[PDB]
């Protein structure tokens, strides 16, 4: 049994966008299926669900009139039709028999545009272990991959989960090594942004 | 609206450890035909949720046996006889005898002796400041428990105001959480003042971690 | 049993 779901992505509130889940390894026409939405940091919510002829269906209050849940039997796939987007729509949505989930879809609903971030270095401002880091901000969509050293610098490391000002993400990556590795060598976050095709270097230089 | 309570946001667990979350209904569950129609599901990080019980007590395939289900009409619980690792992460319990609903979830962490914060703080760089703002680090690094207050101080006084707050996931291999702490001011605002200190309170010590910088 | 596919509150 496979559940693949497509057609998530970025858009401007008011837009429209079309889901579609391929399934696989069973007979589709007799299943019951669902779409099931977690918004970032958040829960599980029912969307809208159909029964296996179709016929009968259910759409949670809030996408009402806005999203439309079909099916087409002989193609195997399942649909979700989703107009008059709002920030509210913005989750990863997951196609679901209930004892099977797909990997999930992610859709952004936002007026913000897709921005490459600006690099900041975290030196200290004053035997031991020193702590280094980079201060990624202003970037639109998440993800961005943080990486030290290429990846030379992998146990010490913590990348901070972004947080959302005016539209646009932020965060913070640290790494700590010992006091005879730093300022003595080179020590340099890679901060990856697919999204912009941004790739940033920046050497943590002492202050 | 069928409002499914988890009373518990958070539960701490030893491997081997039993534990019960519990889900609470606003009405009945038990639906005409007999059946009660509440599920119980758990998500791992990173990945999609999966099924462990169905109809309040069915066991789905491929599930251990660790996992039970027990319920009443109202009053619903998910018992873990022995936590493993893979067993960390959020469970919910969600229905289908009314309009489908979730419960909020419940978060099982693994406990482990407490471990006090590494302070860092983290001055705005030059190349920053040559924009509009400045931005005030604070890294709070592999303490446990998640419980963890951050005060910032600019010249002895407290500011509230453009501070934002991002916490890690539990580690996998050392049970630690992290936090990091931004103050978000204008360049203006950050040349105003000298003395700039993070303020940490922790179960780990009666006073409270500090550390400063100044300009 | 996973769910209540009979369940009162679909519509048509």
């Amino acid at each position: 049994v496979k559940l693949q779901e497509s057609g998530g992505g970025l858009v401007q509130p008011g837009r429209s966008l079309k889901l579609s889940c391929a399934a696989s390894g069973f007979t589709f026409s007799d299943s019951y299926l669902a779409w099931v939405r977690q918004a970032p940091t958040k829960g599980l919510e029912w969307v809208a669900s159909i029964t296996n002829s179709g016929g009968r269906f259910y759409y949670r209050d809030s996408v009402k009139g806005r999203f439309t849940i079909s099916r087409d039997n002989a193609k195997s796939t399942l649909y979700l039709q989703m107009d008059s987007l709002r920030s509210e729509d913005t989750a990863t949505y997951y196609c679901t028999r209930m004892d099977y989930w797909g990997q999930g879809t992610t859709v952004t609903v936002s007026s913000a545009e897709t921005t490459a971030p600006s690099v900041y270095p975290l030196a200290p401002g004053t035997n031991s272990m020193v702590t280094l880091g980079c201060l990624v901000k202003g970037y639109f969509p998440e993800p961005v991959t943080v990486t030290w050293n290429s990846g030379a610098l992998s146990s010490g490391v913590h990348t901070f989960p972004a947080v959302l000002q005016s539209g646009l993400y932020t965060l913070t990556s640290s790494v700590t090594v010992p006091s005879s590795t730093w300022p003595s060598q080179t020590v340099t976050c890679n901060v990856a942004h697919p999204a912009s095709s941004t790739k940033v270097d920046k050497k943590i230089v002492p202050r | 609206d069928i409002v499914l309570t988890q009373t518990t946001p958070t539960l701490s667990a030893t491997i081997g450890q039993s534990v019960s979350i519990s889900c609470r209904s606003s009405q009945s569950l038990l639906e005409s035909d007999g059946n009660t129609y509440l599920n119980w599901l758990l998500q791992r990080p990173g990945q999609s949720p999966q099924l462990l019980i169905y109809s309040v007590s069915n066991l789905e395939s491929g599930v251990p046996n660790r996992f039970s289900g027990s319920g009443s009409e109202t009053d619903f619980t998910l018992k873990i006889s022995g936590v493993e690792a893979e067993d960390l992460g959020v469970y919910y319990c969600m229905q289908t005898t009314h309009a489908p609903t979730f419960g909020a979830g419940t978060k099982l962490e693994l406990k482990r002796a407490d471990a006090a914060p590494t302070v860092s703080i983290f001055p705005p760089s030059t190349e920053q400041l040559a924009t509009g703002g400045a931005s005030v680090v604070c890294l709070m690094n592999n303490f446990y428990p998640r419980d963890i207050s951050v005060k910032w101080k600019i010249d002895g006084t407290e500011r509230r105001d453009g501070v934002l707050d991002s916490v890690t996931d539990q580690d996998s291999k050392d049970s630690t959480y992290s936090m990091s702490s931004t103050l978000s001011l204008t360049k203006a605002d950050y040349e105003s003042h000298n003395l700039y200190t993070c303020e940490v309170v922790h179960k780990t010590s009666s006073s409270p971690v500090v550390k400063s910088f100044n300009r | 049993q996973l769910i209540n596919t009979n369940g009162s509150w679909h519509v048509n």
